[PDB]
Formats: C-alpha cells, sequence, structure tokens
RNA sequence: UCUGGUUGAUCCUGCCAGUUCAUAUGCUUGUCUCAAAGAUUAAGCCAUGCAUGUCUAAGUAUAAGCAAUUUAUACAGUGAAACUGCGAAUGGCUCAUUAAAUCAGUUAUCGUUUAUUUGAUAGUUCCUUUACUACAUGGUAUAACUGUGGUAAUUCUAGAGCUAAUACAUGCUAAUCUCGACCCUUUGGAAGAGAUGUAUUUAUUAGAAAUGUCUUCGGACUCUUUGAUGAUUCAUAAUAACUUUUCGAAUCGCAUGGCCUUGUGCUGGCGAUGGUUCAUUCAAAUUUCUGCCCUAUCAACUUUCGAUGGUAGGAUAGUGGCCUACCAUGGUUUCAACGGGUAACGGGGAAUAAGGGUUCGAUUCCGGAGAGGGAGCCUGAGAAACGGCUACCA
RNA sequence: UUUACUUUGAAAAAAUUAGAGUGUUCAAAGCAGGCGGCUCGAAUAUAUUAGCAUGGAAUAAUAGAAUAGGACGU
C-alpha cells in the first residue's frame, strides 16, 4: 500500500490534483524493517531488477571502526543509548543509521594492549574521554551502516569534536 | 507500456530506409546491436531493398542462414541485425565487399569496396577511460572496447580498426585542417576541412566546416567523423565526394 | 554550526585527532565549474550545508537562470521571481507574465529582496527546489 | 587574461615546423595557420591587433605562395557585419608587412582575391557603411579605409599580362551609372 | 454577398422578396481502379467459436511409441507426454478519467534500474586430520509414467511406487612477476631477497645551468611515472576488518588430428549453452524552460489529517515531504491563485478564408490512459498485467 | 554595458501540404535510378511561440570615477 508517488500531493500553489492514473510498481514502498538487538534474523528481499537487499530483522553485532587508530574489529552491541531522530526508536533499542550505540570494548582494548604494549607512550597517548570510556568497559559508537538495506549494523567510534557533542546531549 | 517494443511500423521507420509505404504494415525492426536504431540499417533491408538479391524476408533468412554474410568479419545470421556507419559488409560467394557510407543525400549508399579496405575500419573515439584493475580503454562509435590504446587518443578521434584482430593501427587526431564527414543533421554525407570548433561549456559544442567549393556550414559536435587529412582520406568515398 | 539534534559534518571528511596538525577542522571544497568563483566564505567558513554548490554534495549541471530575490523567509531557500512578455498573435501585442522559482542559497551567500541572482539547476532538493543560487548581484 | 602574451607562440609554431620534412609541413601548417585566423572573430581589438601582429610576422617567414591559402581562409573566417571591415583591414596589413619580402608577380596567384576586397570596400556595401552618418562605431577597422594603400602595394607587384584583372571591375562599375 | 421594388428624377438611412459542410432520409445503381466502415456524452450488457505459444546436430526419453539395424549391450534414427528454458509486459481495441495534468518543442541524470544484442573481461603456487571423489558429488527429489481413489460438476486433484537434468543442492584438481650478487659478456645462466582473486558493508588513504662526462660517434651514464570533465567524495587504486553472501564451467554437438618411453598414456580442432564486472544497444523512471477552452454574480487559497522549508532517519532502483520524528512559518494569488463547467485524451493534422482569424481532430503515425467499478498483489529484466491471481460493489 | 527587437544557422519524426521527374493504356495513384565513363537523373521547400548559436548603426528601456572637488586640526 506504500506508494511514493508525488501526484497523490498538493500542488505549490495548494492544489488539489485529482487521479492521473493507478498506483504503479516502479514507486512503491515496503514495510520498515525495525532492526532490534538480539540473535541474528535477516531476510532476503528482491528488489527492482534481479538485484537484492538484506533485511536486519534483528542483529546483536557489527564490525566497528577506530579510525584514529585506523582499525576495525567486530564488536557486539550492547544498545541504543541516543538517537537525533525520534527518542521512541531509543526507547525500543530500535537501531538504524546515526544511531549512537553502546559496543563492547574488548576487542579494541585487546588490540591496544598489543600493539602498544599498555594498558612508543607518545603514540599510546589517546583521548581521555575514550580512555575512560574503555575504563568503563563500554564505547560509544555511531552507525555507519543502513541495517534495513544491507543487513549490517556497521559503525564507528566517536571521538573528538563529535564525541563532545554526543556527551552534552546525552 | 509496460515493457519494450518489439514492432516498428512503417510510417515510423528511419526516412532513409527508403520503405514503400503500401507494401506492408510493418517495417524490419533492428535488434540490439553495435549501433542505433535509427542510424542503423538492418541486414534485411540491404540485402532486399539495396542490393535485391532476396526477393523478400524468406529468402533473405535463406542466406543468411547458409553463412554467406560477414559483418566486419564475423558472420551475422540475425535478419535485423543493426549495420551501421564504417561497418564492412562482406559476400564472399559473389566476391564482394561494402562499407556503409551516406551519400550527399543521406541515405546509406552501395559503396563497393576491395578486399585491402575491407580489412579495416574506423572508430570515433567515444570515450576514454580506464576500467578494472587500472587498464585503460577506449569505446568508439560502434560500442567496441579497446584496451592499451596509445596514450594520445583523446575524444573525438578516429582510430584505425584492423578488423582481423580488432586492435587500432593508428589514430587521427580532431583538429582543424582534418577531414571530417558529417553524420547527422540536414547535412548529412557532407565531407569538409574542420575550420573553427566553437566550444560552449555546459552546451553543445559547434564546428565550422569549409567543403572544397569553399562553402561552410556549422554542426554540432556530435554529428561528426574525423575520416583523415585534407586531400587524404583513410577511406575510399563515395561517389560526389560529399559535395553538396 | 551545532545547532541541530544530529552531529553536522561534511560526509567522510574526518579530521584526525591524534595528529592535530591544525587547528582548523579540515573543509572539502568544490569549484562549481562554468566560471562560477568560490567565494571564500564557503573556503575559509564553519558551516555545514549538504545542498551548497561549493561544499555540498550537489553539482551545477542544465539551465542556468537569472531572477530577482522576492522572498528570503524560509532557512536557507529563497524565492525570485522571474519576469517576460509573453506574445499574443491575434492582436500582434504583448503580455506581461511572471513565475515564481524556489532557490536554494548557500550560506556562504547574503541576498536582500530586491537584488538579483544567477541561480544554477541541480538535483531535486526538497519538493519544489531545482536550482541553486551560484552568484549574487 | 593572457591571450594576447600567448599569440607570438604561433609564430615559434611555424618556424620549427618549417625545419620538419615537407610532408610534416603539409600536415601542421594548415592546422596552425587556421588556428590564427579564428583568433581574429574575437570581438577585443586589442585583442585583433595582436593576432594582426602575429599574421605579419608568419607572413614574412613564409612566401607569397602561402598568402593565398592565408587570404582564402580569412574570407572563409570573416563574413559578417564588422567582420568583413576586419577582413579588408587585416588583408592590407599582411601585404603591407610582406612589402620588403615579395618578389615582382608574387601577388598575381592572388591578385582577383585582393581587387574583390578593394572593390566591395570602396563602391561594395562595406564601402557604403563606412560612409554611414547613421553608423557609429569605436572599431577602427570600420572607420579606417585601407583599400587604397593595397591598390597601389598590388599595382607594384603585378605582372603587366595581368594588369587587366584591376581595370576589369573598374570597366564593370563604370558601365553602370556612377 | 448581390439582384428587383418603396420617387416626377437622384443620394443616404430603413422595409420587403429571391439568393459548401454536418445529421437524418428518399429514389436509382451496368463497367475499371481505389478506398473506408465510431457515436443513446450507453467506458451499457454479452450466447458461441477463435485471437499465444515455442525444439536445434548441440539441456532431460529403457513411452511397456514408431521405425530401423552388419538384428543391436550404456545411449545414439524419429519422437507423443512431462521437466527445464524463453515468450506470454509486444501486438490489437477504446477515449472513461485527466485543465500545467496528458501533450509539443527543448533539457538533465555529477540522481537511478536495464533481460536481450555487440565489444571487452576472471592461471589467485602454497598454506597441518594427505584420515584426500575430480577418470567428476548427493536426494537433503521429483514430473511424465504405473497402480489404488473422491466429487453432480471445472485446464479439480489425493494416497502409494518409480526415474533424469544446463531443475535443485554441494564441491576440487607444480604458476606468474619484480629485482638480482656471482660468473659470463650474450639469444645469457640464476645463489638469493620479495610479491600474489572477485563480490558485500563500513572506516581510512592516494587521485599533484647533466647547458656535464665518456663513447665506437652511434649510444650509455642520473631523474621523470596516473587520466578525464565546465565541474565531483569521478574513473581507478591502496589498507583494515566485515558477510545466514556471491562468482571463480561437475553442462552439451560434431570430428578424430599430434607426440612419443605403446599405455584404452599425454595432448588436441570447429561449435552450443552458461558465467563475474565494465562498456554498448533496446528501454524505463524521474526531470529543466515555455505554451491550454469557458467562468470574477469564484478573492483569497494551502497549513488540525504535509501545506512551504531545515536536520536526521526509514523506504525506494534511485533524487525528493515520498513517509516518519523534531523544528521553524512558510507557499500561491488582480501578471487571476483557489474553486466551478467542459458533448476536454494531447499532438502531427482537416475545413474554410484575400489576409488576419474561426471551427473540427474518437478515427491509419507518435505520446498517455483503461480493460464493468474501487483496492491489493505473485511471477518476472520488465506488469500494480486483467484473453494473471485475491478480496469488496454491481 | 545589458535587455527587448531584428538578421542568419541548427532544431522542429514520417505520412499529409506545395514542388520536380516518370505514357500506371488515360486518370486518381505509386515510384526512385538509366546507357556502355556517359559531366544524365525529387533541385527540393514549408512551418507562431519557447530554448540554443550568431550579425546589427535605428527604436524602447537600462546602466557611467560622464562635463566632480581640493578647505581645516592641537
Ligand atoms: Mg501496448
Ligand atoms: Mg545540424
Ligand atoms: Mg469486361
Ligand atoms: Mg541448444
Ligand atoms: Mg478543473
Ligand atoms: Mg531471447
Ligand atoms: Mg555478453
Ligand atoms: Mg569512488
Ligand atoms: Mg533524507
Ligand atoms: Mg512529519
Ligand atoms: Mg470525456
Ligand atoms: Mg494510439
Ligand atoms: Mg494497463
Ligand atoms: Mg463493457
Ligand atoms: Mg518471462
Ligand atoms: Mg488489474
Ligand atoms: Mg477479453
Ligand atoms: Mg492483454
Amino acid at each position: 500500500g506504500i506508494s511514493r508517488d508525488s501526484r497523490h500531493k498538493r500542488s505549490a500553489t495548494g492544489a488539489k490534483r485529482a487521479q492521473f492514473r493507478k498506483k504503479r510498481k516502479f514507486e512503491l514502498g515496503r514495510q520498515p524493517a525495525n532492526t532490534k538487538i538480539g540473535a541474528k534474523r535477516i531476510h532476503s528481499v528482491r528488489t527492482r531488477g534481479g538485484n537484492k537487499k538484506y533485511r536486519a530483522l534483528r542483529i546483536e553485532t557489527g564490525n566497528f571502526s577506530w579510525a584514529s587508530e585506523g582499525i576495525s574489529k567486530k564488536t557486539r552491541i550492547a544498545g541504543v543509548v541516543y538517537h537525533p531522530s525520534n527518542n521512541e526508536l531509543v526507547r525500543t533499542n530500535t537501531l538504524t543509521k546515526a544511531a549512537i550505540v553502546q559496543i563492547d570494548a574488548t576487542p579494541f582494548r585487546q588490540w591496544f594492549e598489543a600493539h602498544y604494549g599498555q594498558t612508543r607512550a607518545a603514540s599510546a597517548k589517546i583521548e581521555s574521554s575514550v580512555e575512560s570510556q574503555f575504563s568503563a568497559g563500554r564505547l560509544y559508537a555511531c552507525i555507519s551502516s543502513r541495517p534495513g538495506q544491507s543487513g549490517r549494523c556497521d559503525g564507528y567510534i566517536l571521538e573528538g569534536e563529535e564525541l563532545a557533542f554526543y556527551l552534552r546531549r546525552l | 507500456a509496460r515493457g519494450p517494443k518489439k514492432h516498428l511500423k512503417r510510417l515510423a521507420a528511419p526516412h532513409h530506409w527508403l520503405l514503400d509505404k503500401l507494401s506492408g504494415c510493418y517495417a524490419p525492426r533492428p535488434s540490439a546491436g553495435p549501433h542505433k536504431l535509427r542510424e542503423s540499417l538492418p541486414l534485411i533491408v540491404f540485402l532486399r531493398n539495396r542490393l535485391k538479391y532476396a526477393l523478400n524476408g524468406r529468402e533473405v533468412k535463406a542466406i543468411l542462414m547458409q553463412r554467406h554474410v560477414k559483418v566486419d568479419g564475423k558472420v551475422r545470421t540475425d535478419t535485423t541485425y543493426p549495420a551501421g556507419f564504417m561497418d564492412v559488409i562482406t559476400l564472399d560467394a559473389t566476391n564482394e565487399n561494402f562499407r556503409l557510407v551516406y551519400d550527399v543525400k543521406g541515405r546509406f549508399a552501395v559503396h563497393r569496396i576491395t578486399d585491402e579496405e575491407a580489412s579495416y575500419k574506423l572508430g570515433k573515439v567515444k570515450k576514454v577511460q580506464l576500467g578494472k584493475k587500472g587498464v585503460p580503454y577506449v569505446v568508439t562509435h560502434d560500442g567496441r572496447t579497446i584496451r592499451y590504446p596509445d596514450p594520445n587518443i583523446k575524444v573525438n578521434d578516429t582510430v584505425k580498426i584492423d578488423l582481423a584482430s580488432g586492435k587500432i593501427t593508428d589514430f587521427i587526431k580532431f583538429d582543424a585542417g582534418k577531414l571530417v564527414y558529417v553524420t547527422g543533421g540536414r547535412n548529412l554525407g557532407r565531407i569538409g576541412t574542420i575550420v573553427h570548433k566553437e566550444r560552449h561549456d555546459g552546451g553543445f559544442d559547434l564546428v565550422h566546416i569549409k567543403d572544397s567549393l569553399d562553402n561552410t556550414f556549422v554542426t554540432r559536435l556530435n554529428n561528426v567523423f574525423v575520416i583523415g587529412e585534407q586531400g587524404k582520406p583513410y577511406i575510399s568515398l563515395p561517389k560526389g565526394k560529399g559535395i553538396k | 554550526v551545532q545547532s541541530e539534534r544530529a552531529f553536522q559534518k561534511q560526509p567522510h571528511i574526518f579530521n584526525n585527532p591524534k595528529v592535530k596538525t591544525s587547528k582548523r577542522t579540515k573543509r572539502w571544497y568544490k569549484n562549481a565549474g562554468l566560471g562560477f568563483k568560490t567565494p571564500k566564505t564557503a573556503i575559509e567558513g564553519s558551516y555545514i550545508d549538504k545542498k551548497c554548490p561549493f561544499t555540498g554534495l550537489v553539482s551545477i549541471r542544465g539551465k542556468i537562470l537569472t531572477g530577482t530575490v522576492v522572498s528570503t523567509k524560509m532557512h536557507r531557500t529563497i524565492v525570485i521571481r522571474r519576469a517576460y512578455l509573453h506574445y499574443i498573435p491575434k492582436y500582434n501585442r504583448y503580455e506581461k507574465r511572471h513565475k515564481n522559482v524556489p532557490v536554494h542559497v548557500s550560506p556562504a551567500f547574503r541576498v536582500q529582496v530586491g537584488d538579483i541572482v544567477t541561480v544554477g539547476q541541480c538535483r531535486p532538493i526538497s519538493k519544489t527546489v531545482r536550482f541553486n543560487v551560484v552568484k549574487v548581484s | 587574461e593572457t591571450i594576447i602574451e600567448r599569440m607570438p607562440i604561433a609564430e615559434a609554431l611555424v618556424n620549427i615546423v618549417l625545419g620538419l620534412t615537407n610532408d610534416d609541413i603539409t600536415n601542421f601548417l594548415p592546422s596552425i595557420l587556421t588556428n590564427i585566423c579564428q583568433v581574429l572573430r574575437s570581438k577585443s581589438e586589442e585583442l585583433r591587433d595582436a593576432v594582426r601582429v602575429t599574421l605579419g610576422k608568419i607572413s614574412i617567414i613564409l612566401g607569397a605562395e602561402y598568402l593565398v591559402f592565408v587570404i582564402k581562409e580569412l574570407m572563409a573566417t570573416l563574413k559578417r557585419g564588422s567582420q568583413i571591415h576586419v577582413l579588408s583591414y587585416t588583408v592590407h596589413y599582411i601585404l603591407k608587412s610582406m612589402h620588403g619580402v615579395l618578389k615582382h608577380s608574387d601577388l598575381d596567384t592572388s591578385s582577383s582575391m585582393i581587387v574583390k576586397i578593394i572593390m566591395e570596400n570602396i563602391f561594395g556595401f562595406a564601402g557604403e557603411e563606412k560612409d554611414s552618418e547613421n553608423y557609429h562605431t569605436k572599431v577602427k577597422e570600420i572607420k579606417s579605409n585601407k583599400s587604397y594603400d593595397a591598390g597601389e602595394i598590388l599595382a607594384s607587384n603585378i605582372s603587366l599580362t595581368e594588369f587587366g584583372t584591376l581595370l576589369s571591375p573598374v570597366k564593370a562599375l563604370l558601365m553602370v551609372r556612377i
């Protein structure tokens, strides 16, 4: 029943348009995939052409990147803490793009200790806020993927001005 | 419609084919291929309406299924195969070689060439770009992808393709004083020399062409095809040499 | 610059905190072509505008039009008025007509009601906007 | 902004090309000469004067055997309005520049083209436009008429056998009311 | 539009009388060529029949099919049925709806999908259970067929037994390239030091005075090293991970050549069908500007239930209020918005006219829309399909 | 200076319209090739507006640091 046509809308003057034709398949939409934290549940969607999309109905892991350190580790997602579009997505723990989530810090901590031999010193220095999070056990991350489109929940660790901004907003 | 069309009315067919309006209700619809629909001559039209070797479509099919027809050195068995500009058509049983070139009227001429000239064709460079693994290539006006081109080759230049190997033997840059052939518009079929290329950014470039009689005309750059240096084309030209 | 619920940034422009070569955050920009000068308030600015022709993800291609600003009451878009004479052959005479074009204006530009702008065509920005201010006068 | 400074590069191109083999000369000279003549389309008078001096120097480097090619190229590029007046001003300038280098009968081949330009700009439509009071312009090519000087340059070079080329348009003009 | 009257005879203004196309219909109707066939604003309703199927040498035959044969030893000629594949989204019909909508001309995709056609394109050597199928894997399997059946009835089908693949699902098999000490001085050999697919998602990165010396007089000695557009976060490349994750030939015809260390050894021809990505072609969806009949006794409209715009997300093939959340209060309008009427599909065109105009255009070509009326979908490259399916109204 | 306006050039499918050739027996039509190089043959044209390129001296708008100024303070 979802359509993306612009003919049902009013004209820019405010005029009510009449129906030109019946709805076309080339202008459809589908139900949202309200991805939630849990055991991996993904189903394929056959899209226009032979192409396929992946619907993440449920997901609890993702490949998250430490951009300053130039690394990526697979990690468990703990939960959604903040979302800039709608707070009910945070209330229900719904994973979409741009959501701020908390991720397990363990693989990043292990990589840091292995690479720098520390729990050289100048290079090992990182931001105070990120290190405080490492002490806590969870890291704030932003989801960069579109879970309902690609089936992946990839993201990156918040740093610098973005981290300060989201620490204020929390 | 709900998908691609498969028919063509005779009145809606390209005018330059010279189809009788009362012969039937339909014209041969060119199939997908190297050349665009309106800019192509399907083999049925060539074999029946131009050469008269076949009296109807069924005999054209009989000729094609004997594997008697080669287009650019390869056997084609499709009746509506879209042969086009600069294509070489070979009939071995008749000892005949043809190159598809428009005459001054704007219609493809029945132009017989020698077996030495039948071995190559000219392609206008439509695109030069890097493919995967960083291998450069050129796309020509007939849809040929040719890898490892000479670095000097640019868009709007012409390359000489050897049909047996499909490789570039030589090329001609697009520049003032080069010999050009008009392949579109109302000057379709005329030959001249480039005088000036008027450039407009974000718009259509224009080329001034001077013929051997010193008449000048302006054409869009899309309709211009470099064929040689003035007084020395790379291909045999039809009767009239593109005058008037 | 950060007056929205989400953090505003240029996508895929990375400011490395570990390095700290320069105080100013790295800023990407382009020149839009067609002889339109990129203003320095765009190059050295701090604004984030995804629909800016110099620092956003939009390109200028298509028709280049000119008009007079008649409204600036909405955020980052204006309304220009383009006037022309339409010919009536029966009376062999003209009549004044106009049209209103909604245009996107980057915050690298300052426009008042009355000045003349050159606008370039871009992909649909909103329901009605298909143009982006490329020069003010 | 730098177009006037770069025009003498065309003079450098003619010199290096003329050192090449004859086949290469025929393959590069027409491109170089044609490109210069298109800059005369420009609406800038200062640029048109910069083109004109480079054409003059190239004409000395070349001979009169290349004069026919240049003039026919010039007639092809300049065809409407003030371009007609630019054509005759530039044609005289090349003749004026080549005055020393020219030998006897060098202009015989191009004599017919020159006189058509000369007569059109004294008695033809171009000549009338120069005499029109309604025609207010600051372009020097149009306010200035050089046809008389070109006629003197031509008569100094033409072989007496071809001197009937000059007299014939005069006779045709004299038959009609004047 | 002209002609004759109104006076004893003229001029002007008036009066009187006569002066193709469209629809319906009347009578007549031999010969040649040629050609069309709407209409109750009833896009009202339809009995019957037909209008969409399709096989090459080249996907699958132990039909208990037919016919052959040197009378058959896996098969092999021809071939119903069924599986598989492709098509059925073209064509044909009609003009109901529709008034910046369709449409015409002119643009854009640096904003997206695209079966098919045409052209290009994929040696990844190795990496412990080698406890090893690649001289080639499974039923995780069935149709046709055999047999037992239900129903008044339909292109309805159930239980049971079989058996194939280009169906379905699995899964393998001593390379190439950089430098190169040392010899040797070339047609060089090579101790050794190194390197190694695609596809998916994200993050990050790149994509800008040698004017000398020697020489055999040639040439050598050191350096260069992406491209394109008006314009890009473009093409392309690199690093690290990621994936219910792809692909990287378990396919088919014809034929029987070449090497030998003579083994049914190794090798090998012309084709078919597939397959990754790019380009191309046939297309599609959106899109920029200008242009429509009557109505002002329709002057304000849109915005509560998206109207104009911002930020973010969701969805889409993809841009976009297309939808959602939170924000602003915008957007159009006497240069006529909005509302109403239309015996309104638009155009190429047809008629008339001296010219300007005016009328007609369902109707051979192009574009759009529909299939009694609303709504929704499966399959598929492509359909909101109707000679496809599901509901509700009639 | 810019615009309006005006000139030229592309563009505006074919069919239809006008026009050229051709003894379909004539005609309404249809149609593009003949002789053994012949300088033989549709040569063709047509469209108000909108957008694109281009030459313009008038006309109508539109512009100018156009023919401006030079005295004081601690
Ligand atoms: Mg159809
Ligand atoms: Mg043209
Ligand atoms: Mg008889
Ligand atoms: Mg086959
Ligand atoms: Mg209405
Ligand atoms: Mg097919
Ligand atoms: Mg292919
Ligand atoms: Mg890229
Ligand atoms: Mg968005
Ligand atoms: Mg909302
Ligand atoms: Mg109607
Ligand atoms: Mg139709
Ligand atoms: Mg339909
Ligand atoms: Mg009905
Ligand atoms: Mg299908
Ligand atoms: Mg339906
Ligand atoms: Mg039916
Ligand atoms: Mg149908």
